[PDB]
């Protein structure tokens, strides 16, 4: 309430010298007023915290802020203590929320909470502030300060753009994305160790192009044409090898479309939707094993390579097989199952002959390392009650001489059926983390 | 993972998709049960419609294909946000396309303009814009071409900016519209116009196909004006994007990149290993290939000989 | 049969040819010296020029590209920058 008093008396005053003394004493009287009450204000304000500098602006007093901006504006040396209060506050409110300490937080939700409080300073700096260049600098200057108290910190920034990039389901509209866009890349202006942030993004963007698709296939301009603006000749290149494949994916599938159109030597015509990448940008996936196919697709495959030697020649292809999907057509009902290139080969050799083991699977196969145990795993251990791949020995952990059979599970009528045992949680763990780093 | 979509939903769209082989009468009334029995949306009814589509235009079946392209328009708004719609509605731009019924090829462009400007998803209304710019730019018309440049450019016009750093993808996209529309007429005051509004602005994506009318257009405009080395630089990279695409104009360009480094009395050999071999031993390209070779030996007279024999 | 695939959605990698059998810049042999060096021996202290490999796989000799490097950085057979990702063969 002092703040309405004072000004009230500056008020009264400067009317007084005004209309009962003239233009003549106006001057010195209104100077000495402002000093000594200004000054009063100051250290009244900030150690108050009753109503005071970090009190009013915690409960979010506007009207408190904007009518003491319009007061402090007057005297110098006011809005330099103003702005330092203001962020020794953040500072305090910055250390309460990356307090690292303590595990179980979701990191989805801290940047959220990170990104209110940076909304809500926003806003009461256009409330009160009137958009003072001042205030701007040190809030600009602090969130550069409390922000990079982790090595990890560049990390989580990745992580959350992620989010925000595999499913717009929050804000299905258009608007609000771009803002929470722009808001983003403001966080990430003041910011340091730029290198080790795409790195995680670039990782990102493998995880999400390597698995099923339909995220945006239209944000991706987006962050590009942002990387752009923030970063120069640097890991966004990277990026831009990164979409170069899409396009070519694209490009030789219209153009695979049309020559398997022309048939007359089509080995393999089948439905087939090859992608084709470079792997100048797309970082290591895996050891990119070189299993057995099945013929029908080993057919598929040889006219491709064949065709993108010819038509697209100069450049050789290999084969891998961590990587792509497929609809197994099964067969009281056809139910099409999924195999995401893993469990193709172990399934076609079950078409040729029932009953087999680890040992078949193992010595007809030309089979990779433990991977195969995972990708083996994936239809008998951990099953719910929708088992595709059942045996008689049931225990957790895997022997050699145990029988395949299959169940028909009549819970799992849907059509095309999917067994999306993978990705069941994008993490990324630790091993990786320190890798990379 | 894992996330239950639908049991029942899947099943009967799947168990009507064995049914469009099956004499796809009576299959358009099952498929519309199924978006009946959908209500709100549907993931399945999208691709039932997409579907649906597909088949009326098979049996010349136009009014209610783009009657369900509307809600198709709609569906893309609310459950099928951002995905892959696109993907379904370029397939279904695609697929319409097959035909030769250009009055219902714009009829069904019109249509999907004003609803994507709905959603305030003009993102996906240039590239319809764009893909009718392209094809009107092959048949060159330009009286509905240059409309779609304006309303394109006034949405990139960030009101007192008439081009946006976020939307340079749509700078290149006109600018590439109007790159191969005005080497039709020849117009060399708009050519460097158009590529010195482009660089600066434009850089968000170097589309491939995009990429390389752009930079032949460049070396177009500096081999006219006389760099030789920004002439080089730019069908430098055009060949490298055509070689990525697969667009005829990658044996174009290489013939003036080829000429272009002749031109730069360049001393190393630019058909070495880009080029290859598909690039450096094909016919008329192993042509170009004797005349820099007889420019590393300077054999002037057998030189002469091979521009006088082709 | 029991189980049959009707789709694939395989992905295909592909990686640029060299020919190595010459470099452009000198035309002597990605081997076996460079125009700026000739013979073996007079103060080489072992060769030192070996073969220097770009981002974009192209392979020229260590000298040839440093006299290419101060003039122009284009690396003439693309229109990629010319990273350095190795030294020798
Ligand atoms: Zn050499
Ligand atoms: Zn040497
Ligand atoms: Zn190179």
């Amino acid at each position: 309430v002092y703040i309405k008093k004072v000004e009230a008396r500056i008020n009264e005053e400067i009317e007084r010298v005004m209309h009962c003394l003239d233009k003549s004493t106006e001057e010195p009287i209104v100077k000495v007023v402002e000093r000594e009450l200004i000054s009063k204000h100051m250290k009244t304000i900030v150690e108050m915290e009753n109503s005071g500098l970090v009190h009013m602006l915690k409960n979010g007093k506007t009207e408190d802020l904007g009518c003491m901006y319009k007061l402090f504006s007057r005297v110098p040396n006011g809005l330099k203590t103003m702005c330092e209060c203001m962020s020794s506050y953040l500072r305090e409110q910055g250390k309460a929320l990356v307090s690292e300490e303590g595990e179980g937080k979701n990191p989805v939700d801290y940047i959220q909470g990170l990104l209110d409080l940076k909304s809500r300073f926003d806003r009461f700096l256009l409330e009160s502030f009137n958009n003072d260049r001042l205030f701007k600098q040190t809030i600009a200057g602090d969130f550069e300060y409390f922000l990079n108290l982790n090595s990890r910190s560049p990390e989580y920034l990745s992580l959350f753009i992620d989010d925000k990039l595999k499913k717009g389901v929050k804000g299905l509209t258009e608007q609000e994305v771009e803002t929470i866009l722009d808001k983003a890349m403001v966080l990430f202006r003041f910011m340091q160790e730029k290198d080790v942030f795409e790195r995680y993004y670039k990782q990102h963007l493998a995880r999400r192009l390597l698995t099923n698709k339909s995220v945006s296939d239209d944000s991706e301009k987006n962050m590009i044409s942002k990387l752009k603006t923030e970063c120069g000749c640097q890991f966004t290149s990277k990026l831009e090898g990164m979409f170069r494949d899409m396009s070519i994916s694209n490009t030789t599938m219209d153009e695979f479309r049309q020559h398997l159109q022309a048939t007359g030597v089509s080995l393999g015509g089948v439905d087939l939707t090859v992608r084709v990448l470079t792997t100048g940008y797309w970082p290591t996936q895996s050891a990119t094993p070189k299993c057995n196919i099945p013929p029908a697709p080993r057919h598929a495959f040889e006219i491709f390579r064949r065709f993108y030697l010819a038509k697209h020649s100069g450049r050789q292809l290999t084969l891998q097989h961590h990587m792509g999907s497929a609809d197994l057509n099964a067969t009281t009902r056809k139910h099409i199952l999924q195999v995401s290139t893993f469990q193709m080969t172990i399934l076609m050799l079950f078409n040729n002959r029932e009953k087999y083991t680890f040992e078949e699977i193992q010595q007809e196969t030309d089979i990779p390392e433990r991977e195969l145990v995972r990708a083996l795993q994936s239809l008998a251990c951990g099953k719910p009650t929708q088992r595709v791949l059942t045996k008689e020995p049931k225990s957790k952990e895997i022997e050699n001489g145990h029988i395949f059979t299959v169940n028909d599970q009549f819970t799992s009528k849907l059509h095309r059926v999917k067994i999306q045992t993978v990705a069941a949680k994008q993490g990324e763990s630790d091993p990786e983390r320190k890798e990379t780093r | 993972s894992n996330s239950e979509p639908n049991v029942d939903l899947e099943n009967q769209y799947y168990n009507s998709k064995a049914l469009k082989e099956d004499d796809p009468k009576a299959a358009l009334s099952s498929f519309q049960k199924v978006l009946e029995l959908e209500g709100e949306k549907g993931e399945w009814g999208f691709k039932a419609l997409k579907q649906m589509i597909k088949i009326n235009f098979k049996l010349t079946n136009f009014p209610e294909m783009m009657n369900r392209y509307k809600q198709l328009l709609t569906y893309i708004r609310s459950a099928v946000t951002r995905n892959y719609s696109e993907k379904s509605i370029n397939s279904i731009l695609d697929y319409i396309s097959t035909s030769k019924q250009m009055d219902l090829l714009q009829e069904f462009y019109e249509t999907t303009l004003e609803a994507l400007k709905d959603a305030k998803n003009d993102r996906l209304w240039f590239k319809t814009n764009t893909k009718l710019g392209k094809l009107y730019l092959e048949r060159e018309e330009y009286g509905k071409l240059q409309k779609i440049l304006r309303q394109l450019h006034q949405s990139c016009q960030t009101d007192d900016g008439e081009d946006d750093l976020k939307k340079g993808t749509q700078l290149l996209e006109i600018y590439a519209l109007e790159i191969q529309m005005y080497t039709a007429q020849k117009n060399n005051k708009k050519l460097k116009a158009l590529y010195e509004q482009s660089l600066h602005i434009k850089s968000a994506i170097p589309h491939p196909l995009i990429m390389g009318v752009i930079r032949e257009c460049g070396g177009k405009m500096h081999l006219r004006e006389g760099e030789f080395e920004k002439a080089h630089t730019d069908f430098f990279e055009a060949f490298k994007n055509y070689d990525e695409s697969g667009s005829p104009r990658r044996t174009t360009c290489l013939k003036y990149l080829v000429l272009a480094n002749m031109l730069m009395k360049s001393g190393i050999n630019p058909f070495d290993s880009q080029e290859a071999k598909p690039y450096k031993n094909d016919p008329e390209i192993l042509a170009m290939t004797n005349l820099v070779s007889a420019y590393q030996n300077n054999d002037i007279t057998e030189f002469e000989k091979i521009l006088k024999t082709n | 049969k029991r189980f049959e695939v009707k789709k694939w959605n395989a992905v295909a990698l592909w990686a640029w040819d060299i020919v190595v059998d010459n470099c452009a810049i000198c035309r002597n042999h990605i081997m076996d010296l460079c125009i700026e060096c000739q013979a073996n021996q007079a103060s080489a202290t072992s060769e030192e020029c070996t073969v220097a490999w770009g981002v974009c796989n192209h392979a020229f000799h260590f000298h040839c590209i440093s006299r290419w490097l101060k003039t122009r950085q284009v690396c003439p057979l693309d229109n990629r920058e010319w990273e350095f990702q190795k030294y020798g063969h």
